[PDB]
DNA sequence: ATCAATATCCACCTGCAGATACTACCAAAAGTGTATTTGGAAACTGCTCCATCAAAAGGCATGTTCAGCTGGATTCCAGCTGAACATGCCTTTTGATGGAGCAGTTTCCAAATACACTTTTGGTAGTATCTGCAGGTGGATATTGAT
DNA sequence: ATCAATATCCACCTGCAGATACTACCAAAAGTGTATTTGGAAACTGCTCCATCAAAAGGCATGTTCAGCTGGAATCCAGCTGAACATGCCTTTTGATGGAGCAGTTTCCAAATACACTTTTGGTAGTATCTGCAGGTGGATATTGAT
């Protein structure tokens, strides 16, 4: 039989993995696009200076990272291992970030 | 292929990013969650630096511009001037 | 001329601190004493960071100081984490921390 | 062209007296430097508050202090104090 | 064949009899010896205006229905109905109050 | 010539129905037997934190009575914006 | 005859008071002459925007004075007034009728 | 002795109470909440714009400053009439004289 | 227990991006000295209001009994989500290249400050007098729960 | 569905706390006018650095299969917690008093601002040398999961 881990085990080494490490965890370009995209709304022609764009990825990474942190502490608060969207609504509300 | 800016978050990076905040096992429906959530945060706080280059009368969003908007929404961030 | 750092026995600089004060509009006058004060007061605030994050750079048996040494030792020390609770270090990480519930077995 | 401030240089000359042997990257510099800015801001700010509330017009170190004691954890406000107390002794002695 | 309402009911009726009015539901005096006797460890010799200790027990009130009202959105999040001090717990975990 | 008796415990004048109608306006339907004891605990962190920012505040101006504003500004710098008493 | 700025610039609000609190609050060296006219003017508009919502919720409480509970009302069934006053509280306002659907007999 | 004097907004937000509900009282304390309200907005939008000429070594506060600290701080609708009311007077009170 | 498959760690090596050590240049900034102004500490004290008193009483806390129904434990199973592998698609690199536009410099005027003088006003202060509604009662309607 | 116990509603009323009204007073505030100063907008422009371009390079995202195990549903029951009751205590209320200390006013000097001048320094720009450590290698060995 071909060599396999169990569920969770490859999961856990990942934790493991990233919580360790600092570099950015999403794809530069695709993000840079995004910002263009969501910028172009408030104003158009706009340009960027690429310390302005690599400021927006930093504290946007470590603001979900943080989230998925709370998010976490619901999930096991209800017993579960799962995250679920109900954990990330639950997180924001009593962050004060709506409701 | 056709494809929206959003959507190019895509569903590794998202897992990478909970996987640094200690989540072992993911929902399927939390990938569409998250960037409904991710482009919330940005609007608001892209909205907050246009409005600062704005007002400098320029047509390029500095670091600066990013840096006194997130310290605005009570998201300061160092490393990146003032 | 001797200057006034110097005159206080401080690495930061005092003058600068002074002319910082009355130029950011936070009152309409400051005494001597007050730029003297505030700036010995962050001169070892940050002393206390360098020192921790200069331990967290030994610990990883590094000599130079990165983001993630100063993300060690902020998030490690109790009191410094909590001066700086609503702030994000650029380049820091997270610390490893797994929930036990998460753990196998 | 111009020139930009910063607190480089003194981080530097600290750095050096609590580890002579340690180095900073520049990346690291950057984070200090707003260290340093955002609690400068946070204790002037402090301190103006202090001032305006009790109808004066001057930032003594008596405003830093207690500015200092609102805003710095316990035994950091302690150190934070003393080193301030003695920093302006030793000003007006020398 | 006395009366009596069901485990719930009078709940219910007290949830909507204090939802419509605003007065204070700590009693005055006692709150007034809390405040003093802390203030006092701080502080020796201190004395407070009427409207001082008012402004406290004001916001007091207000800070812990409002935290009320998260830990009940944790314990429904559990699928209880019963509040719990996990639930307040994690209220506070998230607010950032203990983190 | 005199002194007032000692302060102590009183903590506990912070009843157990006087916590269950803090629930109530919460919109809390049932009560674990343990909460009120949690409630008190985190109850006196909060007045602690508080007291502790207005008596700051007194002290700067050299005086011994905590004002309504000494208050207001310990609270508005916790976080807690306070309208009804004050600036 | 003078005229005040108010007046002059048709507001309610007091401009020359407004533009005190601005030169004795050292938020800056200088301070022009159409700064305090426009802040009395915004300060003056979001004091009739509450006004007008809570005397609503007076008058749905069979009420002809506007006391704290109606401020409250007012500001906390308004989506942007609640936004912008999320932090703070009403002293005597209490809170709105909310009560879980989850907790409700059935 | 003369106690000092204790100045509050109460007489112009009565007057603007009367403009938008003229048969419609106020209580004291409620009143209390709207002076409260009017100085926490004040130092709010005046605290932004100092950040705001401060961040573009102006060191002067005009209503160009006031403008933009209104949009940092108000949302949505509000921001927009606020705006338009502010703009509406400002160009009124230059026009005289 | 054995044993094979990966993952993980340690020691060492080397190229280089980023740290450093150097000399020189200079505008701004910090230090010095002098004359002028003034904020706020002292002293004194008027007067608000805080602490403490008593006394009567009923709203409300405490403590107990009883059992309804909630929380927690157990079992069970459908299906969701993790692991692995095969594609192939587009992010990344970097290097060069216009040129947009940030930013530095010069000019100068509309607008701000400073100041003296005149007038208007909003804040007590003292009484004097309405008035909205809190809280009481009584009786009709609605809700809840047993049967 | 019926019915009884109890909560809930609402109309009506009365006492009064608190809101409204008026006059007098006035110190600070607000406005007006004149003279003087200067912030920063405007126009031009040099040099930074941003946008885009090509063009491999391959790392990494996507689609699929399979099944391990987690989530959720169902069932049971011990005992926690809500409802109601009896008892009586201590908070609430009302009012008075003394005086602590907050605050209002006036005097007065140590310290701070305002210039003018001198000197030091920190940011700078090239220019050249140096090095901590990221990334790659091999091989030891720890971990995981099949038996
Ligand atoms: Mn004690
Ligand atoms: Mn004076
Ligand atoms: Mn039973
Ligand atoms: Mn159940
Ligand atoms: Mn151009
Ligand atoms: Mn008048
Ligand atoms: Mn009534
Ligand atoms: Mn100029
Ligand atoms: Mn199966
Ligand atoms: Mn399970
Ligand atoms: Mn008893
Ligand atoms: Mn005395
Ligand atoms: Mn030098
Ligand atoms: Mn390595």
């Amino acid at each position: 039989k071909p060599h396999r881990y169990r569920p969770g085990t490859v999961a856990l080494r990942e934790i493991r993995r990233y919580q360790k490490s600092t570099e950015l965890l999403i794809r530069k370009l695709p993000f840079q696009r995004l910002v263009r995209e969501i910028a172009q709304d408030f104003k158009t022609d706009l340009r960027f200076q690429s310390s302005a764009v690599m400021a927006l990825q930093e504290a946007c990474e470590a603001y979900l990272v943080g989230l998925f942190e709370d998010t976490n502490l619901c999930a096991i608060h209800a017993k579960r291992v799962t995250i679920m969207p109900k954990d990330i609504q639950l997180a924001r509300r009593i962050r004060g970030e709506r409701a | 292929v056709l494809r929206d800016n959003i959507q190019g978050i895509t569903k590794p990076a998202i897992r990478r990013l909970a996987r640094r905040g200690g989540v072992k096992r993911i929902s399927g429906l939390i990938y569409e969650e998250t960037r409904g959530v991710l482009k919330v945060f940005l609007e608001n706080v892209i909205r907050d630096a246009v409005t600062y280059t704005e007002h400098a009368k320029r047509k390029t969003v500095t670091a600066m511009d990013v840096v006194y908007a997130l310290k605005r929404q009570g998201r300061t961030l160092y490393g990146f001037g003032g | 001329a001797k200057t006034r750092s110097s005159r206080a026995g401080l690495q930061f600089p005092v003058g600068r601190v002074h002319r910082l004060l009355r130029k950011g509009n936070y009152s309409e006058r400051v005494g001597a004493g007050a730029p003297v004060y505030l700036a010995a007061v962050l001169e070892y605030l940050t002393a206390e960071i360098l020192e921790l994050a200069g331990n967290a750079a030994r610990d990883n048996k590094k000599t130079r100081i990165i983001p993630r040494h100063l993300q060690l030792a902020i998030r490690n020390d109790e009191e410094l984490n909590k001066l700086l609770g609503r702030v994000t270090i650029a380049q820091g990480g997270v610390l490893p921390n797994i929930q036990a519930v998460l753990l196998p077995k | 062209r111009s020139r930009k401030e910063s607190y480089s240089i003194y981080v530097y000359k600290v750095l050096k007296q609590v580890h002579p042997d340690t180095g900073i990257s520049s990346k690291a510099m950057g984070i200090m430097n707003s260290f340093v800015n955002d609690i400068f801001e946070r204790i002037a700010g402090e301190a103006s508050r202090l001032a305006h509330y009790n109808k004066r017009s001057t930032i003594t170190s008596r405003e830093i202090q207690t500015a200092v004691r609102l805003l710095l954890p316990g035994e950091l406000a302690k150190h934070a104090v003393s080193e301030g107390t003695k920093a302006v002794t030793k000003y007006t002695s020398a």
